[PDB]
């Protein structure tokens, strides 16, 4: 119909989309619709409307947006832009689609999505139609002062993850590496700054906000990492926006985790060089917080039963902590430290106490009173004419450690034992049975080490050295377990320098002073932990050092004498070896030794 | 005439409303009330189809044109009991879900514009506490 029809519906200002159905612009395809001249003389008469509707903004998109939704037509029009003739209109059209999209405050997530940003993943940043989507989201909300902004935030989370921590994840590694290269640095920040405003206005708090950036990792871990300070950095944000709400991070982990817990990562956290500085520094401040709610000792005690670490209170290494806080506790209150550990004496079980007192000493501000109400309460225990097996127990000396030689208490009860045994001649008891006991085989070897290289210890080192070959006589552990015992396994080639070697042959020779009857050499010895050829590779080194080349070379002989008792065929070793060193020399030897036999 | 443009501003073929004609509707309603007797009486037509989408379409274009136009339109809006419809729709056993979100919030949002019951238009109102008898809750 005409163009005189079209002025008539002008004047008479019929609306866009009806004068479409009226001129059949119901093309079966969108593609195709914009080669029709007819649809051109359509876009004239809508914008010629427009110059007189209340709206400004092209009725030509609304219509098609409202037919075929609008990435559909934004990529239409990219379609459009290709044949050159169409390509002015296209353009406007673009033109036109943005104008419109920013009036109607259309959710960027369909300008994401009809933008193709389906592709970036690792590479949103650098891309053009990525900034022109964050200019879209500024221009939108210049327009729209009056409304609640609009974000970009809720479209990468929903994208990437269908979880809230989780798609918050992949965002702060997105951002991170964004940081790096100077190429994504600006959009990099600019993105954080939009994921923290998001936060900002959505009210997410801290404590929230955490596990997103705890998200993926060990509690520990995170805290190694970089991604703490910036939670820290969010933190200090949130207070500046909301500071009737303010809250430091120890206040924020407490409310979180409560106060067991948060002690517990807080002691793993002081092992580990990452974080033990800090692990340090959020300790005290805990300290702190329990100072300035006037909680003594005990009363801590009582608030962190009720969880996690009771039955794991009292060993290693929670106590050392509560220590601590003791030390810093009479710090604050010397004048009370007397009445402290009356309270805990009569609350607890002797043992439980000697426990504590033996760590309060490493405190120099409890040292002195512990170390005296320590020898109070021993000489008590001494004056009871108890079992020395029960006032073992009773000192806690089964908990001091690898150092136990320089112990004052561990002295003292050795004196009572004495003492004791002399009274109780019938009835008397093993120093070294206690330590075997309690500390097990490997922390006696250990205590054997450490109060050796003390020379303080050295001589009750030996003497317990000593009890402990002395009991392994009295098990009748084999020579060939002996070896064993003492890792000389491990020493390789270098056996006979071993110091440890020396010691094994002077118990192989004890053994058999003791067990005539089973007696058994050195060298069958080493002939049961190891096979010839790694033997003799062994004595060809050994010859090397003058203090052990006369050791080989007895060796050697004794060796011989067993392929004797043996009887081996001179061949069968030749067989068997092959360029093995020493080889032929104790052939050889062999050889003229069969000859004279002979 | 005029249940043209309310017929395809409501047509099934649309995937989205086409706010620019309904904005169109709008300028013409401010300048010929005759027309816009014409067309709320077509969105009641178009409201009584079984189409949600066609439901909702209508519901959008009133919205519209309530907020945009004159005194006329609402006058016309509760003289033709176009809010008895609207309250029959969320009368029905399963009706869908979001065309009564939709009447609902429209519903709520009128009557207190409107002032209630001292509303010179008090269906409006009427209608609304129809709704709360029933103990609808937006």
């Amino acid at each position: 119909v005409t163009p005189a029809k079209l002025q008539q519906w002008l004047d008479e200002r019929l609306p866009a989309g009806l004068v479409f159905k009226n001129m059949n612009l119901d093309e079966p395809n969108i593609f195709s619709l914009l080669h029709e001249p007819n649809f051109a003389k359509w876009v004239q008469y809508a914008d010629d409307l427009s110059a007189k509707s209340s709206h400004k903004e092209s009725s030509v998109i609304s219509t098609l947006t409202s037919l075929h939704g609008d990435k559909v037509v934004y990529d239409t029009i990219q379609a459009a832009k290709l044949y050159p003739q169409l390509s002015e209109l296209a353009l406007k059209l673009e033109k036109d689609q943005i104008r419109f999209w920013i009036a109607t405050r259309k959710d960027p997530s369909v300008v994401f999505e009809a933008l193709n940003l389906n592709w970036a993943g690792i590479s949103i940043f650098p891309k053009p139609e990525f900034s022109a989507w964050l200019k879209y989201v500024d221009d939108v909300n210049a327009r729209h002062p009056k409304e609640a902004p609009l974000s970009i935030i809720p479209t990468l989370k929903q994208r990437f993850s269908r979880g809230d921590e989780a798609g918050t994840d992949v965002l702060l590694k997105l951002i991170a590496n964004g940081k790096a290269t100077t190429e994504a640095k600006t959009v990099a920040n600019k993105v954080e700054s939009a994921l923290f405003d998001f936060w900002l206005n959505s009210r997410e708090t801290p404590d929230k906000v955490m596990d997103a950036f705890k998200y993926g990792t060990t509690t520990q871990a995170f805290l190694g990492s970089p991604r703490w300070k910036e939670w820290e950095r969010y933190l200090s944000a949130y207070n500046a926006r909301y500071p009737e709400k303010k809250a430091t991070a120890i206040e924020t982990l407490t409310r979180k985790y409560g106060d067991a817990q948060l002690l517990d990562t807080l002691i793993g956290a002081s092992s580990k060089g990452e974080t033990k500085t800090l692990a340090a520094k959020l300790q005290a401040q805990q300290f702190d917080r329990w100072m300035n709610l006037k909680e003594s000792p005990l009363d801590v005690y009582n608030r962190l039963r009720s969880s996690y670490g009771d039955t794991a209170f009292f060993n290693e290494p929670q106590l050392n902590v509560w220590v601590s806080y003791m030390n810093v506790f009479v710090d604050k209150n010397p004048s009370k430290v007397d009445k402290m550990f009356l309270e805990l004496g009569d609350t607890f079980g002797d043992m439980r106490l000697f426990r504590v007192l033996g760590e309060a000493k490493k405190f120099p501000n409890l040292e002195s009173t512990a170390t005296k109400l320590q020898m109070e309460k021993a000489s008590t225990l001494f004056a009871s004419g108890k079992s020395p097996e029960g006032i073992f127990k009773v000192l806690a000396l089964d908990n001091v450690g690898d150092d136990i030689l320089s112990n004052t208490l561990f002295h003292k009860w050795l004196a009572y034992l004495q003492k004791f045994n002399k009274e109780h001649p019938n009835n008397q008891e093993s120093w070294f049975d206690m330590l075997r006991i309690s500390y097990q085989p490997f922390g006696v070897e250990r205590i054997i080490e450490t109060g050796r290289k003390n020379p303080l210890t050295r001589l009750m080192a030996e003497k317990v050295e000593n009890a402990y070959h002395n009991y392994w006589l009295d098990i009748k552990m084999e020579p060939k377990t002996a070896f064993r015992s003492l890792h000389l396994d491990e020493s390789g080639e270098k056996l006979l320098a071993d110091p440890k070697f020396n010691t094994w042959v002077q118990y192989l020779k004890t053994f058999n002073d003791r067990y005539p009857n089973e007696k058994t050499t050195v060298i069958d010895g080493l002939r049961d932990n190891s096979h010839d050829i790694a033997l003799l590779r062994m004595f060809s080194a050994a010859k090397n050092d003058p203090s052990t080349e006369k050791l080989a070379t007895d060796l050697q002989s004794a060796l011989i004498l067993k392929w004797q008792d043996a009887k081996k065929t001179p061949e069968e070793l030749k067989r068997v070896f092959v360029g093995v060193p020493a080889a032929d020399e104790m052939l050889d030897r062999y050889i003229k030794l069969l000859a004279v036999a002979s | 005439m005029v249940n043209s443009m309310v017929e395809r501003a409501t047509s099934d073929m649309l995937i989205g409303p086409d706010w620019a004609m309904n904005i169109e509707i709008c300028d013409i309603c401010n300048h010929d009330p005759a027309q816009a007797k014409d067309v709320v009486k077509g969105i009641k037509r178009r409201l009584g189809s079984k189409n949600p989408k066609v439901q909702l379409l209508a519901l959008t274009l009133l919205e519209t044109i309530v907020k945009n136009c004159g005194d006329i339109v609402h006058m016309h809006v509760a003289e033709k009991d176009l809010l008895h419809e609207m309250v029959k729709i969320v009368k029905k056993k399963q009706p869908d879900l979001h065309v009564k979100e939709k009447v609902l919030i429209l519903i709520d949002t009128w009557q207190e514009a409107f002032g209630g019951p001292r509303a010179r238009y008090p269906q409006f109102y009427g209608a609304y506490q129809e709704l709360l008898r029933i103990g609808a809750v937006f």
